[PDB]
RNA sequence: UUGGAGAGUUUGAUCCUGGCUCAGGGUGAACGCUGGCGGCGUGCCUAAGACAUGCAAGUCGUGCGGGCCGCGGGUCCGUGGUCAGCGGCGGACGGGUGAGUAACGCGUGGGUGACCUACCCGGAAGAGGGGGACAACCCGGGGAAACUCGGGCUAAUCCCCCAUGUGGACCCGCCCCUUGGGGUGUGUCCAAAGGGCUUUGCCCGCUUCCGGAUGGGCCCGCGUCCCAUCAGCUAGUUGGUGGGGUAAUGGCCCACCAAGGCGACGACGGGUAGCCGGUCUGAGAGGAUGGCCGGCCACAGGGGCACUGAGACACGGGCCCCACUCCUACGGGAGGCAGCAGUUAGGAAUCUUCCGCAAUGGGCGCAAGCCUGACGGAGCGACGCCGCUUGGAGGAAGAAGCCCUUCGGGGUGUAAACUCCUGAACCCGGGACGAAACCCCCGACGAGGGGACUGACGGUACCGGGGUAAUAGCGCCGGCCAACUCCGUGCCAGCAGCCGCGGUAAUACGGAGGGCGCGAGCGUUACCCGGAUUCACUGGGCGUAAAGGGCGUGUAGGCGGCCUGGGGCGUCCCAUGUGA
RNA sequence: CCUACGGGCAGGCGCCGAGGGUAGGGCCCGUGACUGGGGCGAAGUCGUAACAAGGUAGCUGUACCGGAAGGUGCGGCUGGAU
């Protein structure tokens, strides 16, 4: 399937390993599910401050 | 843990003076008293109607902070008084008043429930001889609050057993002053307190 | 890699044997009899049945046949014999 | 044979016997054919042992045997004063 | 006690055997009303002397074949055809039911 | 009568219909960010895929005869041990798992005149005389091992025969009975084993029989999921006679005879599933569900089989076929973790190759005692619930920093600083309950009294004394829904559960300040119930919203007028058993 | 071979039997050159069939036809303006 992938700017290509969780994008059809960012070879999104359980991003210092 | 932070804005959220700092609450230095309008950037903008929802949010955190106790250990007790015989609100407020660490501050062996806590906590309480450093504790009718023996001696409750000599204290209570120890004799009727707080709606909040 | 598990096994081959020879001998001689009474030849047939009759209780006694069954093995002997030489007859011996 | 022993209730650091008459091959804290009174080893209340003496003593007729410890908490409970 | 059913012989065209069709009543665990469901019982006949129309009792008995657990208590009444053609209609009825 | 809340979204607006959506509770969970403590639970839901090493079932010299070593010390006899053997009883319990199974499998109530039951208990009787085998051992032949073949010796609670016959078994007759129940008469048939001490008597044993208890076997009524786009099924099929078989009924099996049995009350087929106690939810009715604990069932690499036995068609017993795997000396042979750990694979994902028999329970044993990955505990994992912590009192008309600002001030904020009080952690000493039985003493090995031994956890819990201010995180702030402002971006980047936000003034994107909610947790995803009276029994509907069959005729079925009477099936009442 | 000799054991034959093999059928899943429509997109092309009497009232069952919506016949319905 194709599934979505959140945040601002990925590490995506092809052969990335990746882990896929529930829940479509309602503008995109097609899109059912979403890419966990923080698991495997999707990273998080470099620069996050706000809701980053959300977007697997660890907390800074 | 329990809420340990900032509790001045508690009162200035909740809109009523709650007594949650011991001594301070008197003085006209009180937040209240100084400013009597919501914590933050906010506070000073005319306030807007507040839904049924809001006003039955805020009344439970008034009832809440009140105790300064965890949303979890709230629930629990509403519920013991769901299932519980008679009228809820009554049990509810019941309940919550026989909690030892309030038990201790209500017979005055502390200013703050929050310090009465840390005594509760420290050892420095005890119920029909036993110690209990438990807050939780569901204090009963019959029950002799002692000041720990090895804790009488001590300058933080000095100071605060003193200013209980002729301190009249619930119906639902008696205090051997200067021995430090109390009773617990009943579980109150709502009468026997009067916090700024409509019982009826915390009831509603939750049964949504 | 072991156990008295075996000796337990060891044994359950010699009962076995036990059990197979008292078993057959059973048959033969009860058979034999149902045989005879079946050509009686009266006497003899009766003179069989119990050789028969002792060797079936005779298991009875241990592991090999149960109770009920040497009873029913019984049964089922003495009604042949009899009825077949009910159909010619009687009796020299018993019983019964 | 029957049997009658101590199935093991309560909880962990915190023993409680039910004494019971169980086939000797039920599990330990299994089906039991009937309880007759409790125990508790921590002796931790009023009265920690009840034992229904009457009834101890129709298993014990019609054939049932006690544990080694089922023996002595049957004998601090009068059962074989005669 | 050994069960006691109340039925009719609808079949007699085995040799020592009748088949009695016992019918009950009970109110449906949900929609309420009373319903009615029945069975056939291979009865057994040791006297080939019960009929079709006879309206007998049979009791639950020492199994005496697969599929006989029960022999004719006593007959309770004789000539209800009415009822033997009741199922033996229905059964009829089912040739129009294949495709 | 302890129990019942709704909201968003079809329009310019309305009412109605109707779907989608959310807030609630839940879980053997998993994912993210973060993570201090303690207790009680709990933790391969996937591959019933594959498994290295260890461990999970044994014990009795008070059944017997020997080997090796030792203590007594005249080849010997004793005593102890130890090794196997012969003989016991156990190994069918306990532990595991859910593959199969829509079934008398399970649940519930019943039947058995159709039945069994080791060790236990109660009671009646009893144990006389012979005779024999086989291992161990000695002797030879085979191998790397697994081991093994042949020959001879010998004990016993091993085997067999005779005797005895309370008794019991069986044929026939008869009486009561009424499915094969009980009694009896004639015929017939069957018992046995000894061991140890204190040695004219106990005790553990052995035998036949009766009853109890206990665990079962079998049988019947009622209940038990989806598809009718599965409608017809059936030759051991359905019934009978006769046999065989079994503890016992039974086409369970066989021979013969008959032509029967089953199905819209859903046969047959296909799919899914172990069932219940319970569990989750719900006002209830309902819906969902069967992990943990308890009960029953089923399987033990896939299959078939029976042996021994009271009981197995036997997880760590046997045989054989298959598949895979290893071993080696290349000749041959060995395996069965769905036991406890553990490895690997698979997966989003589920743990220590721990500790001990102290308890409890089980096996053997007169007892001592041995075995016990059952079990009691410890280990790991915020997996769940519960309790505890990161402090407490004081402290400015209010610091710095940072945010807003109409440039005056507003905010974080008593928050901080700083003051004093307490004292999680750590240090120090003490240190359990769980353990009183078995045993020994006296009593009589009984009642009873008396003494003693024994703790994995654990030097832990907890008691006492000294003592340190000592982790905070996460979601969210357009509406539903509690929480608002600046900046950057400019239909981009992005957000998104639904409605919808972004086209240079965004409370909806991103950071910030501020705010709300929870707090060693917070959020996400998945699934279940709920909101959904949205399958409606409770508690909906069909003129136009989705929905009356094109119309007759009619089978089964559902339903049915006034009066009287019998029965009493539904219904109603009480009692009573069951509802672990 | 044992004797326990009217017997037992070996051993032999047979039934049945795991499965294996030969042959022929039933169902189900996966997949396939090519192919038929379907949903969606949309920022295109062609026309404008329906909603107004929608510019030929409309809808309809059927039959025949046409790039396409559609048209026409026969019958029916008003859920048709005047
Ligand atoms: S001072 Fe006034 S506001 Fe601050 S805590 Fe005491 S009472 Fe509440
Ligand atoms: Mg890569
Ligand atoms: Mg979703
Ligand atoms: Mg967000
Ligand atoms: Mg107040
Ligand atoms: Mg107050
Ligand atoms: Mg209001
Ligand atoms: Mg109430
Ligand atoms: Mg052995
Ligand atoms: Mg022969
Ligand atoms: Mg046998
Ligand atoms: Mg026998
Ligand atoms: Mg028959
Ligand atoms: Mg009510
Ligand atoms: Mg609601
Ligand atoms: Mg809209
Ligand atoms: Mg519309
Ligand atoms: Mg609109
Ligand atoms: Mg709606
Ligand atoms: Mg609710
Ligand atoms: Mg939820
Ligand atoms: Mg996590
Ligand atoms: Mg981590
Ligand atoms: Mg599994
Ligand atoms: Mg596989
Ligand atoms: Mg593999
Ligand atoms: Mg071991
Ligand atoms: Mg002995
Ligand atoms: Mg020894
Ligand atoms: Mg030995
Ligand atoms: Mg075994
Ligand atoms: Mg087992
Ligand atoms: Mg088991
Ligand atoms: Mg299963
Ligand atoms: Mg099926
Ligand atoms: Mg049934
Ligand atoms: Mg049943
Ligand atoms: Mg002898
Ligand atoms: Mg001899
Ligand atoms: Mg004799
Ligand atoms: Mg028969
Ligand atoms: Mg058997
Ligand atoms: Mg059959
Ligand atoms: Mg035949
Ligand atoms: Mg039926
Ligand atoms: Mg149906
Ligand atoms: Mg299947
Ligand atoms: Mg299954
Ligand atoms: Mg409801
Ligand atoms: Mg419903
Ligand atoms: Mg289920
Ligand atoms: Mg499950
Ligand atoms: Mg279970
Ligand atoms: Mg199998
Ligand atoms: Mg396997
Ligand atoms: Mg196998
Ligand atoms: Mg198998
Ligand atoms: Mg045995
Ligand atoms: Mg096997
Ligand atoms: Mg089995
Ligand atoms: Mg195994
Ligand atoms: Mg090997
Ligand atoms: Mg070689
Ligand atoms: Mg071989
Ligand atoms: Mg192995
Ligand atoms: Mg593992
Ligand atoms: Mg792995
Ligand atoms: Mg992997
Ligand atoms: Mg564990
Ligand atoms: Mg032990
Ligand atoms: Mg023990
Ligand atoms: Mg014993
Ligand atoms: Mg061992
Ligand atoms: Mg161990
Ligand atoms: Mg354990
Ligand atoms: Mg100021
Ligand atoms: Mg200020
Ligand atoms: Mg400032
Ligand atoms: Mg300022
Ligand atoms: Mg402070
Ligand atoms: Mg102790
Ligand atoms: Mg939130
Ligand atoms: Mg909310
Ligand atoms: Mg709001
Ligand atoms: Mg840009
Ligand atoms: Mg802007
Ligand atoms: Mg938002
Ligand atoms: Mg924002
Ligand atoms: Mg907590
Ligand atoms: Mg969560
Ligand atoms: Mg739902
Ligand atoms: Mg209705
Ligand atoms: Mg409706
Ligand atoms: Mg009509
Ligand atoms: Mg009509
Ligand atoms: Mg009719
Ligand atoms: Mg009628
Ligand atoms: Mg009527
Ligand atoms: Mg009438
Ligand atoms: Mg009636
Ligand atoms: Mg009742
Ligand atoms: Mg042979
Ligand atoms: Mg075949
Ligand atoms: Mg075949
Ligand atoms: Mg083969
Ligand atoms: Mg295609
Ligand atoms: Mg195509
Ligand atoms: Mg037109
Ligand atoms: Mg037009
Ligand atoms: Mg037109
Ligand atoms: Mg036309
Ligand atoms: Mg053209
Ligand atoms: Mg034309
Ligand atoms: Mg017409």
């Amino acid at each position: 399937v194709t599934a979505y992938i959140p945040g601002e700017g990925h590490n995506l290509q092809e052969h990335s390993v990746v882990l896929i969780r529930g829940g479509r994008v309602k503008d995109l059809p097609g899109v059912r599910y979403h890419i966990v960012r923080g698991v495997y070879d999707a990273a998080g999104v470099k620069d996050r401050k706000k809701s980053r359980s959300k977007y697997g991003t660890k907390k800074p210092k | 843990g329990r809420y340990i932070g900032p509790v001045c804005r508690l009162c200035r959220r909740e809109g009523v003076k709650l007594y949650l700092k011991g001594e301070r609450c008197y003085s006209p230095k009180c937040a209240m008293e100084r400013r009597p309008y919501p914590p933050g950037q906010h506070g000073q903008k005319r306030a807007r109607r507040p839904s049924d929802y809001a006003v039955r949010l805020r009344e439970k955190q008034k009832l809440r902070r009140i105790y300064g106790i965890s949303e979890r250990q709230f629930r629990n007790l509403f519920e013991e008084a769901s299932k519980k015989k008679g009228v809820t609100g009554s049990v509810f407020l019941g309940l919550l008043e026989s909690r030892l660490d309030n038990v201790v501050y209500r017979l005055g062996f502390a200013v703050s429930r929050r310090q009465a806590r840390q005594l509760v906590r420290h050892g420095h309480i005890t119920v029909n001889g036993r110690r209990v450093d438990l807050p939780s504790y569901r204090v009963r009718p019959g029950d002799e609050i002692a000041v720990a023996e090895k804790s009488r001696n001590l300058e933080l409750i000095r100071q605060n057993l003193e200013a209980m000599k002729g301190r009249k204290v619930g119906p639902w209570l008696s205090l051997d002053v200067e021995g430090m120890k109390g009773k617990f004799l009943r579980l109150p009727d709502r009468e026997d307190l009067a916090l700024p707080v409509n019982e009826q709606l915390v009831i509603e909040f939750y049964s949504r | 890699r072991n156990l008295s598990a075996l000796k337990r096994h060891r044994q359950s081959l010699k009962r076995r044997l036990r059990n197979k020879a008292k078993k057959s001998a059973i048959k033969t001689l009860s058979k034999k009899a149902i045989q005879l009474a079946q050509e009686g030849k009266a006497e003899e047939a009766l003179k069989i049945m119990r050789k028969a009759e002792s060797l079936i209780d005779k298991a009875a006694k241990g592991s090999t046949l149960h109770k009920n069954a040497a009873a029913r093995r019984k049964s089922r002997l003495m009604r042949k014999v009899r009825q077949l030489l009910e159909a010619a007859g009687a009796p020299l011996i018993g019983g019964g | 044979m029957v049997k009658i022993r101590l199935a093991r209730f309560g909880s962990k650091h915190n023993p409680h016997y039910r004494i019971v008459v169980t086939d000797a091959r039920r599990k330990r804290d299994g089906k039991y054919i009937e309880k007759i009174g409790y125990y508790d080893p921590r002796k931790t209340t009023p009265d920690w042992l009840k034992v229904d003496v009457e009834r101890a003593r129709y298993w014990l007729s019609v054939g049932a045997q006690p544990t080694d410890t089922a023996r002595r908490l049957l004998r601090q409970a009068g059962v074989f004063r005669q | 006690p050994k069960k006691v059913l109340t039925g009719v012989v609808v079949s007699d065209k085995m040799q020592k055997t009748v088949t009695v069709l016992v019918e009950r009543q009970f109110p449906h665990p949900l929609y309420g009303k009373v319903i009615k469901r029945s069975k056939k019982y291979l009865a057994h006949d040791p006297e080939e002397k019960y009929k079709l129309g006879d309206v007998v009792e049979i009791i639950e008995s020492r199994p005496i074949s697969k599929r006989k657990r029960f022999r004719v208590l006593r007959l309770v009444e004789s000539g209800r055809m009415d009822l033997v053609e009741k199922y033996l209609i229905r059964r009829q009825n089912y040739e129009s039911l294949s495709k």
